[PDB]
C-alpha cells in the first residue's frame, strides 16, 4: 500500500481472497455439484469465475493464433474494473463477455453485442 | 485399493475439514438442550 | 358408468358399470342409469354396486361425497372403501366395547369423538 | 504431491464413490413404493375435485394480499430440488409482493430468506424424511393462521412429469367465499342449513396440500438418484486419473532413493 | 351429519372416520396401515423471523 | 489336509501337506497368531501312534528380541506342544550371517522328517527379518545393491528356501513339509517389494488387516483378498460339504454390505443375506489358543 | 499468515507478560472455537442463538491482531486492544471499521486516561484497580 | 482376559470396538448428512465423543499449557467409569463434562457445575 | 479389414458394438426394469444375450468338467454363424440354444431337440 497506493492494495486482496475460496471448494463442485454450495458459497463462486477470465487480455503478439486484437489496459483502467465488478454492478453480464477483453469499457460492449 | 477405515478425517482436504465442523455443529446443539433440561429438573 | 375413486386405489376408474346403491347422508339412494345431478354427503353404510346381473361387489365405504353427474357418470369418492369379508366379528367388538365406556367419560373432544366411533360401528357389525 | 499424499487422497474418494452407489441404489428401491402413493394421490384430485371442474370455480379481485404455500423438503443432496422451488415462487411474488409465504421445509425457508424475509409467516420443520400422509397434510391446513381470509391461495411444489426430471407446478385453493360463487355452483343438491360452502373449501385445502407433498417426495426422491449417480460417476474419473499420478509417483520414488544409494557407494 | 356440532371442518372429519374403521376392522390385516394415521409432523406459526410455540401432534 | 483349528482358516482358503501358505498382515495384527494356533492343534494327532497323521513343528524365530522367545516357549510347553517342535533361535543381538542363515538351517532340520515318511511344518518368522539380514552383509562385502537397498539375487534368496517344502510321491517315502512364511509388512502394502516376491512364489496368502482386528473378528482374516491355490483338493470330505454353500453366501454378503446402515429399506432378498451373512461371521470367530 | 491451529510455543505462558497475559487469557481457546463455526455458515445452517456472538467476536479478533509492516506495537497498546476483542465490546462494532478502532483507541488512552496506559508498561500486570478502570473506559469509548 | 481378568478385558474390547464403528460412519454423513442415521447409529455417535473426551486427563508437568490442575486416577477407578458410560448410566450428561476431567466423580461435579 | 477381409471385418465390429451397448445399459436395467425401453431396445438386448453365450464353445480336453463334447470351429464356420444372428435369421430360437455350441449347424440341431 506504500508504492501502489491504498486504492490498489484493497483491489488486490479482494480479488485473491475470492480465488482462493473456490479453489479449495472444488472438490465439492467436481463430486457433488455446485447446488451442493450454500447462500453465500454461490455468490463467490460466479465472481470467481469472471474475475479469472476478465485477466486475461489479447496480446498484439498472438493475434494470428487468437484472432482478436491486441488489448493493453492501463494501470488505472484496471484497477477500477476490478473493483466495480467485485461490489456488485457486473453480476447481470455473462461469463463470456469478460474473456479476452480489456477493461470496464471492453466488458459491457461484448455483452450488448451477444444478447443481439 | 482397500484399506479405508477413516480415509476421510485422515486426509485433512475439503472432505476432512467438512466432517469435523458438521459433528461439532450437531454436538453444539445438543449440548444446550441437555444443559438447561438438567438445570430445571434440580431444582 | 361410475367413477369411484378412493384415496388408495382405484375401483370403478372406467365407466364400465351398470346400477350402485350407496348409502347417503339423506337415505339410501341408489343410481342407475344416468342419475340427475344431486351431489350429496356419503355416510358410513355399504356402497354395493350391481354388475349387470348379481355380480355385486359390497364395499364398506367409510363415508364421502356421492357426486352424480349430469353426463351419466357417478363419481363416489370416499376415504376407505373395502368389502364385507375383508372384517372380523372379534376384533370388531372390541372397538365397539371400548367406545361406549369412553363416552361421556371426560371432556374436550375425549367424548365427542366416542359418540361418532359407537355409531359407524353398530351399522357395520349389523350387516353381516 | 508425495507417496503419503497420494495415498491419503486415493483412499479418500474410493470411500465416496461406494457411499455414493449405495445411494443410488437404495434411491431405486424408495422409488418404487413412492410411486404408489404418487399414482393414488392423481386419483383423488380428479375424483373427490371433480366438482370444482364442473362449476367453473374461480377467483377475482385480491382481498388483503394473498397467501402463498411453499412445499419441499428439509434435506439436501438432491440436485436442484431447494433451487427450482425457490425460483418459481420469486417470480410470481413480482406483482404482489405483500402476500405471505408458508414455508414447508428447511430447504425452502433458507433461499427465501435472503430475498423475501418480511413474507415468510409460517415455517414448517421435519415433513421431508418420511413419506407423507393424510394426517400431517390436515394438521398444516387448521394451523395456518387464518387461510380462509385469502382470495388467492397458491400452493408451490414440484410436480414430477417423468421419471427422471421434474418441474415445478403450482395449483390454486379457493375460500370459502369464491366456492359459493361459482357459475354452476346451484346445479347440486347442497344443503344451504348445514355447513357445506366452508367445508367444501377447507378440505380442498387439505387434499391439495396431500396431493403436492406426494408428488414433491417422489420429484425429490428421483432428483437424488440421478444427482447420486453423477456423482458416483464423477468419483470414477478422479479416482483412475489418481490412480495414473500414484503408478508414476510410486515408480519416480523407487529410482530416486536407489540413485542415492548409488551415488554414495561409488565416492 | 355431525359436522355441525363439533368444530372441525370437512378436511378432520374425513380422517377421524377413516382411522376409526380401519382400527375396527380386520386387526390381522393392518399390514401398511398404521402408517396413514400416525405422523410427527410440528407446526410452529412465525411473525416478522422469530416463531412463537412449536406445536406437536 | 492341515488342521490349523480355525473356523475360518479350515472352510476358505485350507492349507495342505506341502504347500506354501504366506501369512501377510500388518503391526499387531494376527501374524504370529495363526502359526501358534496351527502347531497346537496337533497334539489330537502327535499323541496317537498314527505316524502319517502327526506334524513336527519348527517354529524359526527370526528378528525377534530375547523376551519374545522365551514367552513363546513357555507357553507350548504347558499345553504339550514343546516335545515334538524344533525352536530355532536367532535373535537380532547377535551378527548378520546368523540371521540370514537362519532360514536354511531350520529347512535342512526339518527335511530330515519328510525324506523318511512323516510330516513337518516350518513357521518362518518372520519373512521380513531375513530380507534385511541378508542384505546386510552383502552392503558391506562391496557389492553393487538394487532396489529397495537389496542385492542383485534378493528374489532368488526366498524362492530357494521355500521351494524345499513340498509334498514327495509314494516312491520317495510320502513325506511332505509345510512352509508358514509370516510377511510383515508396512502399512497395509501387500504390493511393496518384499512383499511381491514372497506371494508370488508361495501357493496362497492369508492377509490381515489391522481395521478387522478392532471391529471384533477374531482372528482378523479377510475372506476377500486370502485365497488358496489347492482349493478342496487338500481338504476333508466332511468338512467340505459344508464350506460349499458358505463360500457363496459370504460372497454376495461382503458385496451387499453397503446397505446394512439403512435397514428401514431392505427387501425380501436383501434382508435374508444380511442376517444369514452375520451369523457366519461371527460363528468363525475363536478366542486365542482355542483351536477346534 | 500465522495459523494459530499450526504455530506453538514450548515455553508456554512464561515467556510473556504479565499483563497480556491476563486479559488475553483465553485467546489460544478462542481461536480453536472460532475456526470449526466459521465453515457452519457455508453449510446453510442459520440458526444457532447461542453461538452468534462467538461467530461475531472471532472475525473481529483476528484482523485487530492483523497489523501493518514495520508497525510494531508495544504492552501497553496491545493489552487495551486484546481485552475490547475478548470481553465482546467489540462485538457491537463492524468489521470494516476495525482498522479505524485500534488507531482512536490508543490516541485517546494517550491524552485523557494516560495513567492507565504507564502502569501497564512499568508494572507490566493488571490488579484489582487496573482491571476496574480499564473496563470502564473501553465501554465509554464505544459511543463515539 | 488371563492378566488383567474377565471384567477388565469386555471393556477393553468394547472401548475399542465403538471407536473404530465410528471412523467408517463419519464417512457417510459427510456426504450424506445425519438423516441416514436410525436409532441405533445415532446414540453410537454420541457416546463415540464423550469416551475419547474421557481419556484425555491434565499431566501434573503440563500445568504451564492447560491452566487446570494435574488429576491422577487409579487403575480401579478407570475400569468402573469406562464399564458404566457404555451401558446407559451416563447418557445424559454432555461431551463437555468428561473432557478435561479425572474418574466418574469428577464427571458428575462438572456437569452440575456447567449448568448453573 | 486389409488382413482378414471386407467380410470378416463386418461381422467382427457388429458382435462388438452389440456387446458394448449391452455392457454398459445394465446399470439401467436394474433399476427401470426390462420392459420400460423402446422397440429398437427390447430386440437388441435379447440377441446380445444369445451372442455372447454362442463365442464360449466346450474344448476337448475339457470334457470332463463340463459333460459335453468338444467342438472345433473353423474360421469360415464361425463367421457365417455370427452373420445370420444379427440379420434376424435366429431370432426366433432360444437363449439357452446357442450355449455350450460351435457353429451354424450345432444352433439348429440343439434348439429342436431341447423342446421335442
Ligand atoms: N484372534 C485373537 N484374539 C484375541 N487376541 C489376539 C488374537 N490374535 C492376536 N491377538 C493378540 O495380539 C497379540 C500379538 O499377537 P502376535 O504375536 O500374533 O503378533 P505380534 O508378533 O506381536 O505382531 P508384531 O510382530 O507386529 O508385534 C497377542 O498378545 C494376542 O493377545
Ligand atoms: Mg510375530
Amino acid at each position: 500500500v506504500s508504492v501502489v497506493g491504498q486504492e490498489h492494495y484493497d483491489v488486490a486482496t479482494g480479488v485473491q481472497q475470492t480465488l482462493q475460496a473456490y479453489k479449495s471448494l472444488q472438490d465439492i463442485i467436481a463430486i457433488l455439484g455446485m447446488d451442493e454450495l450454500s447462500e453465500q458459497d454461490k455468490l463467490t463462486v460466479e465472481r470467481a469465475r469472471k474475475i479469472q477470465r476478465f485477466l486475461s487480455q489479447p496480446f498484439a503478439v498472438a493475434e494470428v493464433f487468437t484472432g482478436i486484437e491486441g488489448k493493453l489496459v492501463r494501470l488505472k483502467d484496471t484497477i477500477a474494473s476490478f473493483k466495480a465488478v467485485l461490489e456488485g454492478k457486473y453480476d447481470h453480464l455473462p461469463e463470456n463477455a469478460f474473456y479476452m477483453v480489456g477493461g470496464i469499457e471492453d466488458v459491457v460492449a461484448k455483452a450488448e453485442k451477444i444478447a443481439a | 485399493v482397500r484399506s479405508s477405515a477413516g480415509a476421510v478425517r485422515d486426509a485433512g482436504g475439503a472432505f476432512g475439514k467438512r466432517e469435523q465442523a458438521e459433528e461439532e455443529r450437531y454436538f453444539r446443539a445438543r449440548a444446550k438442550e441437555q444443559l438447561a433440561a438438567l438445570k430445571k429438573h434440580h431444582e | 358408468k361410475v367413477s369411484l375413486v378412493a384415496p388408495h386405489q382405484a375401483i370403478f376408474t372406467n365407466k364400465e358399470v351398470s346400477q350402485v346403491n350407496l348409502p347417503a347422508s339423506s337415505g339410501e339412494m341408489g343410481v342407475l342409469a344416468n342419475h340427475v345431478p344431486t351431489v350429496e354427503e356419503l355416510a358410513p353404510g355399504v356402497v354395493e354396486v350391481i354388475e349387470s346381473s348379481g355380480t355385486a361387489s359390497k364395499y364398506f365405504v367409510s363415508g364421502g361425497f356421492a357426486s352424480i353427474l349430469p353426463g351419466s357418470k357417478l363419481s363416489i369418492s370416499t376415504v376407505e372403501a373395502h368389502p364385507l369379508d375383508a372384517f372380523s366379528s372379534e376384533n370388531i367388538k372390541s372397538l365397539l366395547a371400548e367406545a361406549q365406556k369412553n363416552a361421556s367419560s371426560a371432556d374436550e373432544t375425549v367424548a365427542a369423538e366416542a359418540a361418532i366411533e359407537i355409531e359407524v360401528l353398530e351399522a357395520l357389525q349389523a350387516a353381516v | 504431491a508425495t507417496l503419503r499424499e497420494i495415498e491419503t487422497r486415493l483412499k479418500s474418494i474410493k470411500n465416496i464413490e461406494k457411499i455414493t452407489n449405495t445411494m443410488k441404489v437404495v434411491a431405486s428401491t424408495r422409488m418404487g413404493r413412492a410411486q404408489r402413493a404418487m399414482a393414488s394421490s392423481r386419483a383423488f384430485r380428479e375424483g373427490d375435485s371433480d366438482f370444482f371442474a364442473t362449476a367453473e370455480t374461480s377467483t377475482p379481485e385480491t382481498a388483503e394480499k394473498t397467501l402463498i404455500i411453499a412445499v419441499s423438503s428439509d434435506k439436501g443432496l438432491c440436485g436442484s430440488i431447494h433451487s427450482q422451488i425457490a425460483k418459481a415462487t420469486r417470480a410470481k411474488l413480482q406483482e404482489t409482493p405483500n402476500a405471505d409465504v408458508v414455508t414447508i421445509g428447511d430447504k425452502i425457508k433458507a433461499q427465501m430468506l435472503r430475498t423475501h424475509s418480511s413474507n415468510v409467516v409460517l415455517s414448517f420443520n421435519g415433513v421431508g424424511k418420511e413419506a407423507p400422509t393424510f394426517w400431517e397434510a390436515s394438521l398444516i391446513a387448521d394451523e395456518i393462521r387464518k387461510l380462509g381470509d385469502y382470495d388467492k391461495i397458491e400452493v408451490m411444489y414440484n410436480k414430477f412429469v417423468s421419471g427422471v426430471a421434474f418441474e415445478p407446478s403450482v395449483f390454486p385453493s379457493f375460500s370459502p367465499i369464491s366456492i359459493e360463487e361459482s357459475p354452476k355452483l346451484s346445479e347440486f343438491e347442497l344443503e344451504e342449513d348445514q355447513a357445506i360452502p366452508t367445508s367444501l373449501s377447507q378440505i380442498s385445502l387439505t387434499n391439495a396440500i396431500l396431493n403436492a407433498m406426494a408428488e414433491g417426495y417422489a420429484s425429490e426422491i428421483s432428483a437424488r438418484r440421478n444427482a447420486m449417480d453423477n456423482a458416483s460417476k464423477n468419483a470414477g474419473e478422479m479416482i483412475n486419473k489418481y490412480s495414473i499420478l500414484y503408478n508414476r509417483t510410486r515408480q519416480a520414488v523407487i529410482t530416486n532413493e536407489l540413485v542415492d544409494i548409488i551415488t554414495g557407494a561409488s565416492s | 351429519s355431525s359436522w355441525q356440532k363439533a368444530g372441525i371442518s370437512f378436511n378432520k372429519y374425513l380422517a377421524i372416520a377413516a382411522r376409526t374403521v380401519q382400527r375396527s376392522l380386520k386387526n390381522d390385516l393392518k399390514v401398511a396401515a398404521e402408517k396413514r394415521y400416525i405422523s410427527d409432523a410440528k407446526v410452529q406459526k412465525l411473525e416478522k423471523v422469530s416463531t412463537t410455540d412449536l406445536a406437536s401432534n | 489336509p492341515m488342521q490349523t483349528g480355525l473356523k475360518a482358516v479350515d472352510a476358505l482358503v485350507p492349507i495342505g501337506r506341502g504347500q506354501r501358505e504366506l501369512i501377510i498382515g500388518d503391526r499387531q495384527t494376527g501374524k504370529t497368531a495363526v502359526a501358534l494356533d496351527t502347531i497346537l492343534n496337533q497334539k489330537r494327532w502327535n499323541d496317537g501312534n498314527d505316524e502319517s497323521k502327526k506334524l513336527y513343528c519348527v517354529y524359526v524365530a527370526v528378528g525377534q528380541k530375547r523376551s519374545t522367545v522365551a514367552q513363546l516357549v513357555q507357553t507350548l510347553e504347558q499345553n504339550d506342544a514343546m516335545k515334538y517342535s524344533i525352536v530355532v533361535a536367532a535373535t537380532a543381538s547377535e551378527a548378520a550371517p546368523l540371521q540370514y542363515l537362519a532360514p536354511f538351517t531350520a529347512c535342512a532340520i526339518a527335511e530330515w522328517f519328510r525324506d523318511n515318511g512323516k510330516h513337518a511344518l516350518i513357521v518362518y518368522d518372520d519373512l521380513s527379518k531375513q530380507a534385511v539380514a541378508y542384505r546386510q552383509l552383502s552392503l558391506l562385502l562391496r557389492r553393487p545393491p538394487g532396489r529397495e537397498a537389496y542385492p542383485g539375487d534378493v528374489f532368488y534368496l526366498h524362492s530357494r528356501l521355500l521351494e524345499r517344502a513340498a509334498k514327495m510321491s509314494d516312491a520317495n517315502g510320502g513325506g511332505s513339509l509345510t512352509a508358514l512364511p509370516v510377511i510383515e509388512t508396512q502399512g497395509g502394502d501387500v504390493s511393496a517389494y518384499i512383499p511381491t516376491n514372497v506371494i508370488s512364489i508361495t501357493d496362497g496368502q492369508i492377509f490381515l488387516e489391522a481395521e478387522l482386528f478392532y471391529k471384533g473378528i477374531r482372528p482378523a482374516i479377510n475372506v476377500g483378498l486370502s485365497v488358496s491355490r489347492v482349493g478342496s483338493a487338500a481338504q476333508v470330505k466332511a468338512m467340505k460339504q459344508v464350506a460349499g454353500s458358505l463360500k457363496l453366501f459370504l460372497a454376495q454378503y461382503r458385496e451387499v454390505a453397503a446397505f446394512a446402515q439403512f435397514g428401514s429399506d431392505l427387501d425380501a432378498s436383501t434382508k435374508q443375506t444380511l442376517s444369514r451373512g452375520e451369523r457366519l461371521t461371527q460363528l468363525l470367530k475363536q478366542k486365542q489358543y482355542s483351536p477346534q | 499468515a500465522i495459523n494459530v491451529g499450526l504455530s506453538v510455543s514450548r515455553v508456554g505462558s512464561a515467556a510473556q507478560v504479565k499483563a497480556m497475559k491476563q486479559v488475553a487469557g483465553s485467546l489460544k481457546l478462542f481461536l480453536a472455537q472460532y475456526r470449526e463455526v466459521a465453515a457452519f455458515a457455508q453449510f446453510g445452517s442459520d440458526l444457532d442463538a447461542s453461538t452468534k456472538q462467538t461467530l461475531s467476536r472471532g472475525e473481529r479478533l483476528t484482523q485487530l491482531l492483523k497489523q501493518k509492516q514495520y508497525s510494531p506495537q508495544a504492552s501497553e497498546e496491545q493489552v487495551p486492544v486484546i481485552y475490547a476483542g475478548v470481553n465482546g465490546f467489540l462485538d457491537n462494532i463492524p468489521i470494516e471499521r476495525i482498522p479505524e478502532f485500534e488507531e482512536q483507541f490508543i490516541a485517546y488512552l494517550k491524552a485523557n486516561e494516560g495513567d492507565i496506559l504507564e502502569a501497564i508498561r512499568t508494572k507490566g500486570e493488571l490488579s484489582s484497580e487496573l482491571l476496574d478502570k480499564l473496563k470502564s473506559a473501553t465501554e465509554t469509548f464505544v459511543a463515539t
